[PDB]
């Protein structure tokens, strides 16, 4: 890398491209699906959130699990993302998604 | 706690005694040499550098001291009094501001040898007197019908300056201008330049355009297209109200409760426009000229009398039309009469100067106001060569005052130190000594021309003195180019009597009261 | 002899955050090295292999696309010359729809080999001259390189195969639905007149199904509810108004005034018949559907329920002029009933629910309309919006082809005969402007080379082997992307075709781009201002 | 220093200081503009604070968009400034000369020389350069031929070879069709339009109006084949009582009634329009297009969009006088007495939409006194440049219009006036001969710089074409293509004579006020 | 922006023309300076160190050691007129006005287009030519005491007051030709200069031993 | 045009604390005053008085 007096892009910006971000990206995922793994058949648990202003949310769903979560990896949130449209189409398995996903990706 | 106690309160200083005295003198001392060299025909000019980022690029003395920010108090004096002088007379700004600083710093001398101040200041009086009485008596007439000497007036009044170059046309243009700003109503003789002369600069072009106009102009547009933009001999009518519906200044409600009330309301607005309309058009005029805007009703309504409207001139230049072309302002039209009707412009016409419109109503017969029209190379070039005809037009006016004239570079003051020399030889008191100090200080004009001629101010100013000290000599001074004595009978360099009595008489002054000055106080509040 | 001060002149009187940049190396080169890297980094995501790419503008916003020009809009570009490709590109995407990346690509190796011809000893006036008079001969030589026109486009096999190449290149696994579904949507708009409007085709995007659920919709959708008790209209009779659905009042001033004890009793009671009276008569001419765009009083509602209306409120005024043109219908401004000729129709509007969002369809049974509409599903908010840039790519190349319906091949088969005969067209010319027109030749090798790494061979043996068969005499060969080695198939037997529009201007503009970067010889910049942007863009 | 001594925080240099201070300021930006003469000038990029880029090559534009903070430099710019205001060309050359006058009078001035001689050869030298100038300029009639080869000479220095082709037939055009006999040119009259969706050789001359605003009905008709025109300044919307009127009523049908008549007034205006449309054109093949400068509401937009009526409200305020002009009707502030007459006609209007915005043509006038150039381009940095060498060679063949004299090109007259001033050194008096040689090596600088541009040698160059032009007599200037002598008239090298006269006059007189300048002061704090 | 700037971001260039206007400025800096040493008309210079201590003095080779400056040219001009001072013991104020003039005659083309290199050889042949032309014009003489007085004289009337001046050329000849042996170099270690400060600057002399 | 720079040459080679006055006004009139000053101070101590 070169100094380039006069750069391309303004001071700041990451860029990551190759195999090791897209391992990285299922790395991700992997610990978005672990983030609901437990909660999951008639055995399942339940996990307890609190946000900032203090208020506590305690769910065995896991589309409102990942809800809760601040995820804000560009790759993990695809997870989230579909686990809110298996909510909306059909209501049930929005943990299953995660898990399949994240089982194909690994 | 316990906190300190004294009379005065804190940040309150005081200086007092010799030192007091000592620091007046070398801050106006140090005021003078700041314009010592914009002096006489060969004076180089000054760039200063305005807060507001312009460019201040002249040779006035004026100019130069007002754009300059001092702290000590004698300094503010100083500058002050240099604007008392530009104002007074219109000229011998850094004349007498140098003046100033030498009677200073010869009386420094006289506080340094146990004189007490009032002494000096009943001798600088006294000299004063007898300056003014020698100023009187070697002044001599002049035939203000003769355009030939009032041009050369005015060339010996501009030649210091930048525009000494195109001077033939300077002074043609200040002489026609004050001569056409000349009234007289009701027995009262008046030349109102500061109103009724304006200057108009228009960066481009070149200076030998430069003209003043038998009328004057204004940066403005025809409110409409349609309307003639060139009319031959318009009659002019000018108002300072508007054309348009406005308000009432009383609180006004309607209330509406049939349904034609708010068309008809409409109407009765648009009827008041058409009857303002027709009350202008009944007095037959060619184009009118207000102050405050006009509707678009008004202009199609004029338009359809074949009117040229002007929609927004300011006070001063609506003034200048109406003292250029005979017209009256009026407020409500329907009170319009004939009289107040502005019949003596010969030609309305409105061109494209550059990338602007400009109207020009030119060729009045016996205007009363005018506009000089300036262009140059740019506007700080256009800017020297205004205060450049406003020093010529304050000469031109000060003749016209006073018909008297004295000679110049450097003969009046070394004819005066002379008389004030052989007066003060009949002097047995200690009053003589600052008395003749005086007198020689008068000498610090000569000896700064001289200095910036480049020539040798011991040997010339030496001849200058022995030349004086004869019988018909007093008009015997410097060529400040050649850097030589001559006869200023030959060099035509003559100066007005006033601009050196107001010269003589502030520096004086401002000796006297920097004089009388001891124990500075500074640090209080208001 | 510690410090090097500045030069005496302009050094001296430059402000302190400007910066000044003159002669080759400082200004030109660096301008080539920065387009140059542009191009780099939009270089992956090109051709029916390119991979796409999470971008996070300045807001948090994430996009996953493989369209250049989008990729360039996000991408917070700051050196003034890559700002300038960045024109051009965006340029020939509004001018075409496509060859947004074609312009990049082939903008970075004219300028690459530019810096190349200023090192071996040429200068900027003698490359700008052949390189313009290379693109005149590639412009002269285009029309002679098409191999098939569209012959039809009120067909929906033609349309769909003419678009598949179109959308290959992004959504590669599955175009041929996509060609299916855009071609359905692009054959219900483009009437018997010549014209076709882009803006008819609309796109719903609605979560949950996968994009394999997509289908056409002849008709409106709208992410809404009904305000009243109907919520299904069988033979609909739309009435629109752009006023709200509520009695007027005055614009200057509305005052009640009350003056006895009869009047204010009986105000209420004319305003509540006046405006039954006024609903009544609206529905007296058969109307059963009022669109408004404004507010709905609640008695209107209530006497719109009354009568068995369907009230839908439009917010913006945009769907309502599009519903407009779908129903054939005119926007009252005022309240007063419709006449026969302003009243809209419609086969069908109801209240649906699909996914979990209620939207209000306005559903025509004929394949006909001013305006058609694509239902977009999916599992991912990106991954609709990718598809909708895909639908937009395509809708667009309909365009061009209505436009122009000329089409040449692709897979780098237009660009490597481009390159061979303007090469061949170097030899003949004697003087230094043969540099130039030989380098501005090579300069096309970029497209085959980048479709080549993208797919993973060997970009010199697919070059080597595209030149030794249009030496042989076929100019329809382009890269097989079917295969693990390097191999070459025809593709007008491919059905892999380009609009011959989009290669003239993407050429032209990239032409134009990079001479106009090579005419720059000196820099001024000024001090970076941290100003909250100019009130223009608002 | 005194100043300093009065006023502890203040900047002075005097003198000699001054002096150098003032003549390093000229150097620089002579130094920075050198490489702007000519056509085969250099082309400058300028980005500013916010990040827009500008391509330029203007000795103006750059001057601005200089990044300098110096008093000589801000007095250069205002003559540079005012030279551009009053004839539009000459900058460059303009900054070059100043430069070369300062330096040729420092090279005098550090042998101990006053600056006061030097300024009264510089006085002497210019009146000579002026009745040199008067002498040599070419009287002839401003034929097409003409004119073109002026604008061609101005665009090929602005722009590039094809672009200054196309762009010089589009503005002897344009010039020309506004053109009265004897009568001053208005350049208001030629609107300049921007398009941004085609290439900058596509750039033409329509004859009649572009407007940047279309119809707002939908229903309006998107093409008029024969059109009248309705220019009009009448407000068509909704307007409020001045005095506060307010509406009272006791049951909603009185509120009912209120509504309707509240518009009376606007529709009544509405209606005579109509009327004048329905008595004007009984047909549907006439068209009507009522082009309004106030704004129009959406009511009377449909009542004239019913009637078949294209209707643009809030149009630019120049736009009246130019549809007056070009189509021919009257603008109206009242509908009070409109007659047929007062229609203008067009024979072709329709809207054209780019992207968001949409633009209205209206073509196909009789014979229009004002048209309007379409600036095209596909970038906005390529428009403002377009727009920038448009008004330059408008000035250009507008000032070779007003004086039919003509002067050559291409340094020739530098050359021609350098050696006429050589040869009157010798009359003049006094030490002001070094002046006067100043003020001619100053004025040799235009060839040198061409030369120097063209990538010649500036001493080879100007001393074989010094020689031509004695050994013949001819005015010979540089060939940019082969640095051989070259006689501009013949060739069609044209400069302006206002130009020249004006470069004189103020190089000249800043110059000389610059000379004379012995101190800078900054005590204003 | 430079290549330079590149690999070293804090690094401070000057290239091309810049660097020559900047060495050529400072030529003319320093020739302004020292212009008013030459002659014995000249002005003495007054210089006040960082301790407080006056030096007044008219030499070049002084002013130049006791000017204030940092630029590189100035340091080249410096060592080149030590050296003069070191070997010659005279001429530093010619050193430095001569390489100012010759900078500013050489920059009088430069800026016209004209290489360096072109003027350099111009500079070497003009120099070779006046070389020549200066062993013709050299007077050579029998050094008897008059012709050595009048050289010390020359020197001095430059340095000092002309009294003082003439007081000192006795001195130094004298001096010279105490300890000069025939057709041998002359030591000027034998030569002891001593420092009094109680009487005036004329009471300066020669004694014929030591002190 | 808001400041003056420095004049090229001695001025912009003069280090950052050195002083330099040349001319009679700035170095032969302020010697002069200098030495007046030093002499009024001592003045006062002069005779038997
Ligand atoms: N040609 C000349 N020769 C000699 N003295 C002149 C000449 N012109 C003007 N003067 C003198 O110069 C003075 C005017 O100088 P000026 O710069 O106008 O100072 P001020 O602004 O104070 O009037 C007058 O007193 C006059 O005597
Ligand atoms: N099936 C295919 N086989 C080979 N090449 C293809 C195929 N489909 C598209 N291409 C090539 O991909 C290119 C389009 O790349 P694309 O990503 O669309 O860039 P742009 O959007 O800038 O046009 C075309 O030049 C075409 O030759
Ligand atoms: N084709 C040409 N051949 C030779 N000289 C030319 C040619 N065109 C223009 N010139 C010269 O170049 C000068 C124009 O330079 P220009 O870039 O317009 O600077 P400015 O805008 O300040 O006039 C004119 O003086 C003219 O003599
Ligand atoms: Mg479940
Ligand atoms: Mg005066
Ligand atoms: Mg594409
Ligand atoms: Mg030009
Ligand atoms: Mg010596």
């Amino acid at each position: 890398m070169m100094p380039t007096p006069v750069i391309l892009l303004k001071e700041g910006t990451d860029s990551s491209q190759g195999i090791p971000q897209l391992v990285s990206n299922i790395s991700a995922c992997q610990v978005i699906a672990e983030a609901v793994r437990t909660t999951l058949g008639p055995r399942g648990m339940d996990k307890l959130i609190v946000d900032g202003r203090g208020k506590a949310t305690i769910s065995n769903d896991g589309a409102t699990i990942l809800k809760l979560l601040d995820v804000v990896h560009p790759a993990a949130k695809t997870l989230v993302d579909i686990a809110k449209s298996q909510d909306a189409e059909v209501g049930d398995g929005t943990t299953s998604v995660t898990l399949l996903a994240a089982e194909f990706l690994k | 706690g316990h906190r300190p106690v004294l009379v005065l309160s804190q940040n309150t200083k005081r200086e007092s005694g010799r030192k007091v005295q000592s620091g007046n003198i070398n801050a106006a001392k140090t005021i003078a040499d700041i314009i010592r060299t914009c002096l006489g025909p060969k004076s180089m000019m000054k760039m200063l550098l305005d807060p507001m980022g312009g460019i201040v690029m002249t040779n006035d003395g004026n100019a130069i001291l007002r754009e300059i920010q001092v702290q000590h108090p004698a300094a503010k004096s100083m500058i002050e009094i240099s604007r008392t002088q530009d104002e007074e007379v219109g000229d011998g700004t850094t004349s007498v501001i140098i003046l100033a600083g030498e009677m200073l710093s010869v009386a420094e001398h006289f506080l340094e040898q146990q004189m007490h101040p009032t002494v000096v200041i009943s001798a600088y009086r006294k000299a004063l007197d007898d300056m003014i009485s020698t100023l009187k008596k070697i002044s001599i007439p002049v035939d203000i019908s003769d355009s030939d000497m009032m041009l050369n007036i005015i060339n010996s009044s501009i030649t210091t300056k930048a525009i000494s170059r195109w001077s033939s046309l300077a002074c043609n243009i200040a002489l026609d201008a004050v001569k056409m700003v000349q009234f007289e109503e009701n027995g009262r003789k008046e030349i109102d330049i500061k109103k009724y002369a304006r200057v108009e600069k228009i960066p481009g072009g070149i200076i030998e355009d430069s003209c003043v106009l038998r009328g004057v102009m204004i940066n403005k547009d025809v409110t409409h297209p349609r309307m003639r933009r060139y009319i031959k001999n318009p009659r002019i009518v000018l108002l300072d109200s508007s054309l348009e519906y406005k308000k009432g200044e009383s609180q006004t409600d309607i209330e509406i409760t049939r349904e034609e009330d708010f068309t008809r309301i409409l109407q009765m607005e648009e009827e008041y426009i058409q009857q303002l309309c027709e009350d202008i058009i009944q007095l037959k005029p060619d184009v009118v000229i207000t102050e405050k805007g006009i509707s678009d009703l008004a202009q199609h309504y004029l338009m359809r009398a074949n009117i040229t409207a002007i929609r927004r001139v300011r006070k001063t230049d609506n003034n200048r039309i109406a003292r250029a072309c005979g017209a009256r302002i009026v407020s409500r039209p329907e009170e319009l009469r004939e009289d107040d009707v502005g019949t003596g412009a010969g030609l309305l016409e409105i061109k494209k100067i550059g990338d602007e419109y400009f109207t020009f109503i030119t060729d009045c017969k016996d205007p009363k106001a005018c506009t000089i029209l300036l262009r140059g190379a740019s506007k700080e070039i256009l800017s020297e060569v205004e205060r450049n005809l406003q020093d010529a037009m304050q000469v031109c006016r000060n003749v016209l005052l006073d018909p008297q004239l004295v000679p110049g570079g450097g003969a009046s003051e070394m004819a005066v130190a002379h008389a004030l020399t052989e007066k003060s030889k009949a002097m047995t008191g200690v009053e003589q000594w600052p008395y003749r100090a005086v007198a020689q200080a008068l000498e610090v004009i000569p000896r700064t021309l001289i200095q910036n001629c480049g020539a040798s101010t011991i040997r010339l100013l030496t001849s200058l003195r022995a030349k004086h000290t004869q019988e018909n000599c007093e008009t015997w001074g410097v060529n400040g180019e050649t850097g030589t004595l001559v006869d200023m009978k030959e060099l035509g360099i003559w100066e007005p009597l006033a601009v050196k009595l107001q010269t003589y008489k502030t520096a004086v002054e401002t000796a006297v009261l920097l004089l009388r000055i001891d124990d500075i106080v500074s640090g209080h509040k208001k | 002899a510690l410090h090097v001060p500045k030069a005496p002149g302009f050094a001296q009187m430059l402000k302190e955050g400007a910066k000044h940049f003159s002669g080759l190396e400082e200004a030109v080169y660096r301008n080539i090295q920065a387009c140059k890297e542009l191009a780099q980094t939009t270089r992956t995501a090109y051709g029916p292999n390119g991979m796409n790419k999470m971008v996070i503008n300045h807001l948090e916003k994430l996009f996953v696309t493989n369209d250049a020009a989008t990729i360039l809009r996000e991408l917070e570009v700051q050196h003034p010359a890559a700002k300038m490709i960045v024109m051009a590109s965006h340029m020939q995407e509004q001018e075409v729809g496509d060859g947004t990346n074609f312009v990049l690509v082939f903008a970075g190796a004219l300028l690459e080999l530019a810096e190349e011809l200023l090192r071996i000893g040429l200068s900027v006036s003698e490359v700008i001259e052949g390189y313009e008079i290379a693109c005149r001969k590639a412009h002269e030589i285009l029309p002679n390189l098409v191999c098939c026109s569209a012959k039809n486009l009120r067909d929906i096999d033609e349309v769909s195969s003419l678009l598949r190449t179109s959308i290959m290149s992004k959504q590669y696994g599955n175009e041929v639905f996509l060609a299916k579904l855009i071609a359905q949507a692009c054959v219900s708009i483009f009437p018997d007149s010549g014209h076709f409007n882009v803006d008819n085709i609309r796109v719903c995007k609605i979560l949950g199904s996968g994009i394999s659920s997509s289908s056409v919709l002849h008709g409106m959708v709208f992410k809404k509810e009904t305000e009243g008790d109907v919520t299904s209209v069988k033979d609909a009779k739309i009435a629109v108004y752009s006023c709200p659905f509520d009695g007027m009042i005055t614009e200057t001033k509305g005052t009640v005034l009350i003056k006895t004890a009869e009047e204010l009793m009986n105000f209420s009671k004319g305003e509540e018949n006046l405006m039954d009276a006024q609903v009544k008569a609206i529905a007296d001419t058969g109307a059963n559907v009022v669109v408004t765009g404004g507010k709905v009083a609640d008695m209107a509602l209530h006497y719109a329920n009354k009568y068995n209306i369907m009230l839908v409120r439009l917010n913006s005024k945009w769907d309502l002029r599009r519903l407009c043109k779908t129903v054939g219908a005119t926007a009252l401004p005022r309240l007063t009933p419709p006449v026969l000729e302003e009243m809209g129709h419609c086969d069908s509007v109801y209240l649906s629910e699909v996914g979990d969002t209620q939207v209000v369809v306005f559903k025509h049974e004929k394949e006909d309309g001013a305006i058609s509409t694509i239902v977009l599903r999916g599992s991912t908010d990106n991954l609709m919006d990718d598809i909708e840039r895909a639908v937009d790519d395509g809708v667009n190349t309909f365009k061009v082809l209505t436009r122009d319906k000329r089409l040449v091949p692709g897979g780098g088969a237009t660009e490597i005969e481009l390159a061979k005969q303007i090469t061949s067209y170097g030899e003949t010319c004697p003087g230094l402007e043969q540099y130039a027109i030989k380098k501005f030749a090579e300069a096309f090798e970029a497209i085959p080379r980048a479709l080549a790494e993208n797919s993973g061979v060997k970009a010199n043996e697919v070059i080597s082997k595209l030149y030794a068969v249009h030496q042989e005499g076929n100019k329809n060969v382009g890269l097989d992307i079917e295969a693990e080695v390097p191999a070459v198939k025809d593709m007008l037997e491919a059905g892999i075709l380009d609009t011959y529009l989009g290669k003239y201007w993407a050429i032209k503009l990239a032409t134009n781009a990079a001479v106009t970067v090579l005419r720059v010889d000196q820099i001024i910049m000024a001090k970076p201002a941290g100003g909250p942007k100019p009130p223009s863009g608002k | 220093a005194a100043v300093k001594t009065l006023n502890p925080k203040a900047e002075v240099a005097r003198a000699q200081a001054a002096l150098a201070v003032n003549i390093s300021a000229a150097r620089g930006l002579q130094d920075v503009l050198r490489t702007n003469l000519g056509p085969k000038g250099t082309m400058k990029m300028l980005v500013s604070g916010a990040g827009d880029i500008k391509l330029t090559k203007d000795g103006n534009v750059l001057l601005h968009e200089m990044q300098i903070q110096h008093p000589t430099a801000s007095l250069i710019a205002k003559v540079a400034t005012a030279q551009d205001d009053i004839t539009g060309d000459g900058t460059t050359s303009n900054v070059l000369i100043i430069g070369e006058l300062l330096k040729q009078a420092d090279l005098y001035i550090s042998e101990g020389l006053h600056p006061r001689i030097i300024t009264e050869g510089f006085e002497a030298a210019k009146e000579k350069a002026l009745q040199f100038l008067e002498e040599v300029k070419v009287s002839r009639e401003m034929d097409r031929e003409t004119l073109i080869d002026v604008a061609r000479t101005s665009l090929r220095t602005k722009v590039h070879a094809e672009l200054a082709d196309v762009l010089t037939e589009a503005v002897v055009d344009s010039i020309l069709a506004i053109k009265k006999q004897d009568e001053p040119i208005d350049l208001f009259m030629i609107e300049i339009m921007e398009m941004k969706h085609k290439s900058e050789t596509d750039t033409s001359l329509i004859r009649g109006l572009v407007l940047d605003h279309g119809a707002r009905h939908p229903d309006m008709k998107k093409r008029v084949e024969d059109a009248y025109i309705l220019t009009c300044n009448v407000s068509l919307e909704y307007e409020k009582t001045e005095v506060n009127s307010g509406f009272f009523y006791k049951s909603a049908e009185e509120r009912e009634k209120l509504v309707k008549a509240e518009r009376k007034f606007i529709e009544d205006r509405v209606k005579k329009i109509i009327e004048l449309k329905r008595k004007v054109c009984g047909d549907s093949d006439k068209g009507f297009v009522v082009i309004n400068q106030k704004g129009i509401d959406p009511f009377s937009l449909d009542a004239l969009s019913k009637e078949g009526i294209v209707a643009l409200r809030r149009a630019k305020r120049r736009n009246m006088e130019r549809l007056t002009l070009a189509c021919g009707g009257v603008a109206l502030n009242s509908f009070d007495d409109l007659s047929p007459d007062c229609l203008g006609h067009a024979g072709l209007v329709y809207e054209y939409t780019l992207g968001e915005e949409k633009f209205t043509f209206i073509e196909k006038c009789n014979n229009p006194r004002s048209v309007t150039l379409l600036i095209k381009g596909p970038n906005k940095h390529t428009l403002t440049q377009i727009k920038d060498a448009v008004r330059d060679g408008l000035r250009a063949v507008k000032n070779a219009i007003d004086d039919g004299c003509v002067v050559p090109g291409a340094g020739a007259v530098e050359v021609a006036m350098a050696e006429a001033l050589i040869k009157h050194k010798p009359s003049v008096k006094g030490r002001a001969q070094l002046g006067v040689q100043a003020f001619a090596d100053a004025l040799l600088i235009i060839p040198k710089v061409l030369a120097q541009n063209s990538g010649f040698d500036l001493q080879e160059t100007l001393v074989k074409i010094q020689a031509e032009h004695s050994e013949s007599g001819q005015l010979v200037g540089v060939d940019l293509n082969t640095g051989e002598p070259m006689v501009a008239a013949e060739v069609g090298v044209w400069d302006n004579y206002c130009v020249k006269k004006q470069l004189l006059h103020s190089c000249t007189v800043i110059a000389t006020n610059i000379l004379l300048v012995d101190e800078i002061m900054r005590a204003g704090m | 922006m430079a290549a330079v700037k590149t690999l070293n971001p804090k690094a401070e260039v000057a290239r091309a023309q810049a660097a020559l206007a900047v060495n050529i400025s400072a030529a003319r800096g320093l020739q302004d300076v020292l212009r008013t040493n030459l002659g014995p008309k000249g002005t003495m210079k007054m210089l006040v160190s960082g301790a407080g201590d006056i030096k007044l003095t008219k030499d070049g080779n002084v002013l130049l050691h006791e000017m204030q400056i940092q630029h590189p040219t100035a340091s080249l001009i410096a060592k080149v007129a030590t050296a003069q001072d070191d070997i010659t013991g005279d001429g530093t104020t010619s050193n430095v006005l001569i390489i100012g003039e010759l900078l500013k005659q050489a920059d009088l083309y430069i800026s016209e287009g004209l290489h360096p290199r072109i003027i350099t050889e111009g500079f070497e042949a003009a120099k070779e030519k006046a070389l020549q032309f200066l062993e013709e014009v050299k007077v050579s003489r029998e050094m008897d005491r008059e012709t050595l007085i009048d050289v010390a004289r020359t020197s001095l009337r430059t340095k000092v007051h002309a009294e003082l001046a003439d007081v000192l050329t006795e001195a130094v000849v004298d001096s010279i030709l105490a300890i000069k042996k025939q057709d041998e170099p002359i030591d000027l270690f034998m030569i002891e200069i001593m420092e009094m400060k109680h009487k005036s600057e004329t009471d300066t002399s020669l004694i014929r031993g030591l002190v």
